[PDB]
């Protein structure tokens, strides 16, 4: 059934699984028209499909051309997400196919179940976790590839860089969710924490800076402080 | 007018005949039901006074044979049986009628209720849903499961309703996932009507039979099938105008007949709210919507 805090270790067992987050598939700017009405303009989006054990990210870029002359775009976006996840599963060799797909939003369940009828043994599950995957577009190199796309494209990343050489996948996932939660809560302050020190850079083949183990402890503490500081401002507490 | 004589009534029982019901006392001199209208299927149904568990009964058509009821003290139920000897049967019925030991099917001349509930129901279609080919009549009870219920366990005692499953490869053409899930017209018109039922009459016959088994036996699987066949039409953007007009009549008479005090167990809130207020056909069921709003406004 639904994935929660009771079954958190399940994310890092040896059964292949993917998280699917559709938050950034359909993205718009809202603006005034010359007549003083309001209009939307779509910008490029992405499906965020992540193996939480390996860090493998299947970033399907959704180019604005897929919306052209379509109606009910917020509904279509869920079905287009399910279509592309189904296509990704069919493209993988059998031994690489997931045994479970966890959707971050319950509105993805029926569209994904219907697209995956051919895969009755792949479980489609919701989660009770509030995961900050919407903040993916705050990771500069992911934002850059989405915005530059001139056509539909799939780009493969490891969202953990080389962290799994030093830490477990449980710890890597905890670090990722803390970074993404901080970027979601106060993007400018989170990016300042990550990039302020110019002597620590991001390798060409990485997404995050090349922090030592002790520097990651400092960064993680500064991210927790940012989240608490922001919670104190929201609620005046 | 045809007759279903009873050997005796050895146990206290409520007897149903179609939408009517009569209480019979233990060892009361009751010997059956006369003046049953020719031209319709009928159902004769039972609920024992000393154990309201298992409602059960028999679908039959007096045009297809001479039927009578006899209590079986081993199996503890009233059984329908066929009498092949015409002259014996006529002689028993004549004797019981002369002694006025039979109740009369109490049809008001103005009253089209039973026709309106069974318009599309035919015995040959009942006998394909309820498989017992050695009898011309069909036994149904409260506990019998459907083929679809058994998929999710004795197959010989099952209701073989047509399986309807909105999240099945039968309902969804590869490549038309969103189209077929949001608009069930393909599934209704090509798969079900053209493919399985052959015509709207057979589809409505099964829908009407499902409703009657739900109402008369409290058969849960029958209730599921009735709602699934309503929802499949209401969820289709493309339905022939004659089918919508007829569905409105069919449902109106079903909602009219339903006991008021059974609405909480016989009516699915989600399906009815969807069909009347959200679906493609939300504006196509005027008669049904008016009776539902006036009789069961709490469900909505």
């Amino acid at each position: 059934g639904a994935m929660n805090s009771s079954n958190y270790a399940e994310l890092f067992n040896n059964d292949i699984k993917l998280f699917v987050d559709d938050t950034n598939v359909y993205r718009v700017t809202v603006h005034k028209t010359f007549e003083g009405n309001v209009a939307t303009k779509a910008i490029n989006g992405c499906i965020f499909t992540l193996n939480p054990k390996t860090g493998h990210l299947f970033l399907k870029i959704i180019h604005t051309s897929v919306w052209a002359g379509q109606k009910r775009l917020s509904q279509l976006a869920k079905w287009k997400t399910a279509e592309e996840v189904s296509a990704l599963v069919r493209s993988l060799p059998k031994e690489e196919q997931p045994k479970q797909i966890i959707v971050t939003r319950k509105a993805m369940l029926d569209p994904l179940e219907v697209h995956m009828l051919d895969f009755p043994n792949i479980a489609i599950r919701p989660t009770e976790l509030r995961l900050p995957f919407s903040a993916a577009m705050s990771i500069d190199k992911l934002s850059d590839v989405v915005m530059k796309a001139t056509e539909p494209q799939m780009v493969l990343f490891n969202i953990y860089d080389d962290w799994l050489d030093r830490i477990s996948s449980y710890t890597a996932f905890s670090r990722l969710t803390l970074l993404l939660r901080a970027l979601k809560t106060n993007e400018e302050s989170a990016k300042m924490i990550l990039l302020s020190d110019p002597t620590i850079t991001i390798k060409s083949y990485h997404l995050w800076p090349s922090f030592t183990d002790e520097q990651w402890i400092t960064i993680e503490s500064q991210m927790r402080d940012l989240i608490l500081t922001e919670y104190g401002r929201k609620y005046n507490v | 007018m045809n007759t279903v004589p009873f050997t005796s009534a050895p146990i206290e029982v409520t007897i149903g005949i179609d939408q009517y019901s009569f209480n019979v006392k233990e060892n009361q001199p009751f010997h059956g039901i006369k003046d049953i209208p020719i031209g319709h299927v009928h159902v004769i149904h039972f609920q024992h006074a000393d154990n309201s568990s298992m409602r059960y009964g028999y679908w039959f058509d007096c045009r297809m044979g001479n039927f009578y009821i006899q209590y079986d003290p081993k199996d503890g139920l009233y059984k329908m049986m066929e009498e092949r000897d015409g002259a014996k049967f006529e002689n028993i019925v004549h004797n019981f009628k002369e002694r006025q030991m039979m109740v009369s099917y109490p049809k008001i001349d103005e009253d089209d209720t039973w026709y309106n509930l069974t318009e599309f129901v035919q015995m040959d279609k009942i006998r394909k849903i309820v498989r017992k080919d050695e009898n011309q009549f069909s036994y149904v009870d409260s506990s019998m499961t459907t083929v679809q219920e058994n998929e999710l366990s004795d197959p010989a005692h099952s209701l073989n309703y047509t399986v309807i499953n909105f999240k099945s490869r039968e309902a969804i053409r590869p490549g038309h996932e969103m189209e077929d899930f949001l608009d069930k017209s393909y599934y209704l018109n090509t798969v079900m009507l053209q493919g399985i039922f052959k015509n709207s009459s057979n589809y409505f016959g099964e829908l009407q039979f499902a409703f009657l088994n739900a109402m008369f036996f409290g058969n849960y699987g029958s209730s599921l099938q009735w709602h699934a066949m309503i929802e499949l039409i209401c969820s289709s953007a493309t339905v022939p105008k004659h089918m919508l007009d007829k569905l409105d009549e069919i449902l109106y008479y079903q909602i009219k007949t339903l006991p008021e005090q059974y609405s909480d167990i016989l009516l699915n809130e989600r399906v009815w709210n969807i069909c009347l207020y959200s679906s493609f056909q939300k504006n196509s069921l005027h008669n049904t919507e008016k009776i539902m709003e006036n009789k069961y406004p709490e469900l909505l």
